[PDB]
DNA sequence: CTGGAGAATCCCGGTGCCGAGGCCGCTCAATTGGTCGTAGACAGCTCTAGCACCGCTTAAACGCACGTACGCGCTGTCCCCCGCGTTTTAACCGCCAAGGGGATTACTCCCTAGTCTCCAGGCACGTGTCAGATATATACATCCTGT
DNA sequence: ACAGGATGTATATATCTGACACGTGCCTGGAGACTAGGGAGTAATCCCCTTGGCGGTTAAAACGCGGGGGACAGCGCGTACGTGCGTTTAAGCGGTGCTAGAGCTGTCTACGACCAATTGAGCGGCCTCGGCACCGGGATTCTCCAG
């Protein structure tokens, strides 16, 4: 329970380590970075839009 | 074992075999796990009740990131098909998100089966009956309904 | 009295003219016959590359606390793009400006 | 004549502040002020030659964006 | 009284001219030096503003791109003051020279 | 009273529908027609340059793909394949 | 060990669902809430000021 | 059986006129080829350039002209927009 | 039982094809129409630059003391006028080589 | 094929360089040579494989080499 | 008694070799391999030209030894006769390859 | 700095070959001659914009003095590259075999050019209102020198 | 490292303003329907050249070792360039006036596309010999080390 809660929900594979300022949702960072340099600047839960600065590092 | 997307694809497997949604169920291919066998049932309350529709979905080693390739194998009559079953929806090819999964799409392919999108008429035929005359439309539907029992 | 008439790019479900876009190319003197879905595959095209450059403009302007585009966004916007850089490298945008960058050795330490 | 002397000091400095220069050596100012003429001068003949072609008098910021896209340099903003 | 070191005040203007997008040379003695190398080609030529805008444009464009590659060229010397042998470095490596 | 042909009213739309809420400048709308102007130009070339090489009179929409995957380059030219390929399906089957 | 992470270093009572926006570190609602009431714009962690725009809520 | 043309005759005549005791390896007959077929594009191309920028829809000699000003540098130029000029005189005269 | 036929390269002294340009001209898809003089125009100027290749090759292979003209005598005659070099300074030689040069500073003294 | 750019040996590279005119060369030298050339490679095969691909053959030509090197401003003589 | 060279004699007497000659300096079999392993990753089964390879080769050693010779400029301009990345990867970077 | 030894380079001569060069069908591409539709040359009117000038402000260029930070020369060191001999590897040449695929030709059919009609999207023209620049009084961060 | 003064620098508020986003008349170019013909998709067949394999030679690659030369760090000196301030200077802005030429329109004629018939010149093939690369041998020269 805490393992899959604490995980990105995404990928399912790592860890929560990143939050995209418009919609303030917390995935892992390099699925950020992906969807990023892969052009999808959408936000895959809300479908909110981002940009380079939207998003950041954080730690839990 | 050995990649992410088909990991996702064995939780997403034995997610359909513990808690599936209604009317929908789904299987691999047995020498092909990236193939996978699912079949729907009609929604309620809509023209598409009785309904038993064969579905095959291919998948490469980049899921969830990217929106699989999903297509009818039986005859359908839907204004968001064509004729070869390719489907046209919002999850499948503009709001794709990694955290759906095969369920997901299952029930969003149910949803549209209700409420067909105007916006994406594939089947122009479909689309005109559905928007002119229901009554055609959903004797159409009918007839499709019983001709994918076989 | 014949039909209610359509556009094509309605049709494609563009917002680019796709019978303007077929009108350049067979005016162009590109080639002796043009195609059918030419003009439709171009106009798509270009809407996207269009909406991608708007997009990281707009982007780079609210970056700037600013409602406005104007060539210091748009040049932002390219600039800090790696592919459209790549694609526009051998271009100047008119009163845009650089990017602000300084090297590490200048820096004081 | 002698309108290179235009280009001041000043201006070569900003110019190369813009481009991210700590300090500039004191014979740099001629070097730039002729490799400004150079460019200006390969890239205005073409554009007189576009104009001359086209039987006018006046040269036209079409024709200089012509002039400079000859050569590689694509300008936007201007037509 | 107060006295910046040198270096500092050059930070400043280069933070401060890579942040606006104006014209850095004057517009007059610019239009007199292209209605000059002009004349040489044909006489008594004349100029759309826009055209003399454009030039100016491209000029400028063109000097802080050759400015940023004959700095690289002075840092990859050891030095931080640029040289006329790095500009010519830089014009002879861009194969304009 | 020349009619000038931009492409303005369709960058507008695009701008309004992809930030609903910005505006733009008269002179970024000009560079706007500039790079519309310029990758019309690189591609419609690119595909008649094709056209001529494999001994064809007429440009479909295949010159036309292969002119973007030679232009525009990585996620770009992708996305840009998807997105004309879409398109001509579209306008196909409508 | 997983609750203690979880958990506000402020109370260590309640979990932690909020960041500060030019500073990164995350603690509850009422605890921040309560800091600027009282107009101590103060990190516990690395007391840095902040503004009535500097915070904002975060789900898991 | 396919035929393809070349500027082979051409080239040979032009050496034997300048140096008429002077041999062409085969491969250097390939480089004289592919730099004709280079030139001939580089100046149709700029022509084609300046009909379509001047709103004409025919290339005269003085458009082959003005690439050659174009494209050839200083005293290159200056040669060969005369020797163009002697020809095209010639031509009009016979 | 018209008249002899006298080639337009022969009318304009040229040894270059008259006719042959004209035709890559009208099929090349450069313009709809084409002038008369512009073949004329165009095959002088292709002469001219041949003759000037081939005189420098000429040279330099005499240069050498050879007879025949190669590649390795293009690229000499090529690069050592300014000119030429100019013209075709993005342009590949096969078998060509470089030009002989060492810089002062790697020369013992 | 697997693993064949060090078939770029050193001493070729070395012959390289002296036709390029360098008197003495770093040992670090090799490996990014090794990479400069792989990216140009690249770059060239990328653009070829799209002509032969769009022709709808399986063999790639020399013709679509050149076309290919053309189109990034290197033109090359002497192959058609 | 064993003769030696000064280091760098026979270094001037291989570049002024090889500044006379024209023939291919890279192996023709390892780079017809490298050839293929690169072209695998676009389209599986490819067969190529010989003038292909050939043209492929060519084009490669004089973008390499242009690269060479942009290396050495930057190297002296450093005040140094011996090359070295850095030199290479300033050659790229002005000429915007990087 | 001035001479021999040695290795590298240059010059001369005979030889064999294969690639340049001339010769012969012949077939298609260049030539010749009308024909006609129109694109471009040319005269004329206009009114837009480029050129020229003058006066006032003041922002900017100019010139001087100082000091200090950086360019440059000199020196030591040591390590990393080069020259070389030996051994190992695989490039290369020669030959042979199978066949995949490139290069033609025929046939047809569907897709695109061309034409006529019409009507609605987009363009020039007005117009008010709000995004943004500017002036001003702040709170706050940053450099510089003394501590 | 630390702290306070001085100076740019970020911040919030109020206000003008002029450029943009919206609305409207209208007009011309895009859409619809139709017809005609040829561009190309498809199938079939031929044979070229590409891939694959095998074996012998040996040239080039790999390894190792000794040494020395050049990259690099460090230090000292001097000069020239940044910084600041006082003094020109002319860029810039406004306002006015003039007219040259860009730009449009309307006429009209030479000129290039098109067609059909004719023929000769360049292409493919096919000999043929000499320019040149190569192997042997002699003469010359550059570089290094001892003097
Ligand atoms: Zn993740
Ligand atoms: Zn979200
Ligand atoms: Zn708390």
């Amino acid at each position: 329970d805490y393992k899959a809660r604490l995980t990105c929900p995404c990928c399912n594979m790592r860890k929560k380590d990143a939050v995209l300022t418009k919609c303030f949702h917390v995935f892992c960072f390099e699925c950020v970075k992906t969807r990023y340099d892969t052009r999808q600047r959408k936000c895959p839960k809300c479908n909110a839009a981002f940009g380079a600065n939207d998003f950041h590092r954080i730690y839990i | 074992m050995s990649t992410p997307a088909r990991r996702r694809l064995m939780r997403d497997f034995k997610r359909l075999q513990e808690d599936p949604p209604a009317g929908v169920s789904g299987a691999p291919s047995e020498n092909n796990i990236m193939v996978w066998n699912a079949v729907i049932f009609g929604p309620e309350g809509t023209p598409f009740e009785d309904g038993t529709f064969k579905l095959t979905i291919e998948f490469t080693e980049e899921y969830p990131n990217k929106p699989p390739t999903v297509r009818f194998v039986s005859k359908m009559f839907h204004p968001n098909v064509y004729a070869d079953g390719s489907i046209c929806l919002d999850i499948l090819q503009n709001r794709w998100s990694p955290t759906y999964d095969v369920s997901s799409i299952l029930t969003s392919i149910q949803s549209l089966l209700d409420e067909p999108n105007p916006n994406s008429p594939a089947n122009s035929q479909a689309a005109q009956l559905y928007q002119e005359n229901k009554r055609e439309y959903e004797k159409r539907v009918s007839a499709i309904v019983e001709q994918s029992w076989r | 009295a014949r039909a209610k008439a359509k556009t094509r790019s309605s049709r494609a479900g563009l917002q680019f003219p796709v019978g303007r876009v077929h009108r350049l190319l067979r005016k162009g003197n590109y080639s002796e016959r043009v195609g059918a879905g030419a003009p439709v595959y171009l106009a798509a095209v270009l809407e996207y590359l269009t909406a991608e450059i708007l997009e990281l403009a707009g982007n780079a302007a609210r970056d700037n606390k600013k409602t406005r585009i104007i060539p210091r966004h748009l040049q932002l916007a390219i600039r800090n793009d790696e592919e459209l850089n790549k694609l526009l490298g051998r271009v100047t945008i008119a009163q845009g400006g650089v990017l602000p960058n300084i090297q590490a050795v200048l820096l004081p330490k | 004549r002698d309108n290179i002397q235009g280009i001041t000091k000043p201006a070569i400095r900003r110019l190369a502040r813009r481009g991210g220069v700590k300090r500039i050596s004191g014979l740099i100012y001629e070097e730039t002020r002729g490799v400004l003429k150079v460019f200006l001068e390969n890239v205005i003949r073409d554009a007189v030659t576009y104009t001359e072609h086209a039987k006018r008098k006046t040269v036209t910021a079409m024709d200089v964006v012509y002039a400079l896209k000859r050569q590689g340099r694509t300008l936007y903003g201007f037509g | 009284p107060h006295r910046y070191r040198p270096g500092t005040v050059a930070l400043r203007e280069i933070r401060r001219y890579q942040k606006s997008t104006e014209l850095l040379i004057r517009k007059l003695p610019f239009q007199r030096l292209v209605r000059e190398i002009a004349q040489d080609f044909k006489t008594d030529l004349r100029f759309q503003s826009s055209a003399v805008m454009a030039l100016q444009e491209a000029c400028e464009a063109y000097l802080v791109g050759l400015f940023e590659d004959t700095n690289l060229c002075a840092i990859h010397a050891k030095r931080v003051t640029i040289m006329p042998k790095d500009i010519q470095l830089a014009r002879r490596i861009r194969g304009e020279r | 009273r020349s009619r000038k042909e931009s492409y303005s009213v369709y960058v507008y739309k695009v701008l309004k529908q992809v930030h609903p809420d910005t505006g733009i400048s008269s002179k970024a709308m000009g560079i706007m027609n500039s790079f519309v102007n310029d990758i019309f130009e690189r591609i419609a070339g690119e595909a008649s340059r094709l056209a001529h090489y494999n001994k064809r009179s007429t440009i479909t929409s295949r010159e036309i793909q292969t002119a973007v995957r030679l232009l525009l380059p990585g996620e770009l030219a992708k996305h840009a394949v998807s997105e004309g390929t879409k398109a001509v399906t579209c306008y196909t089957s409508a």
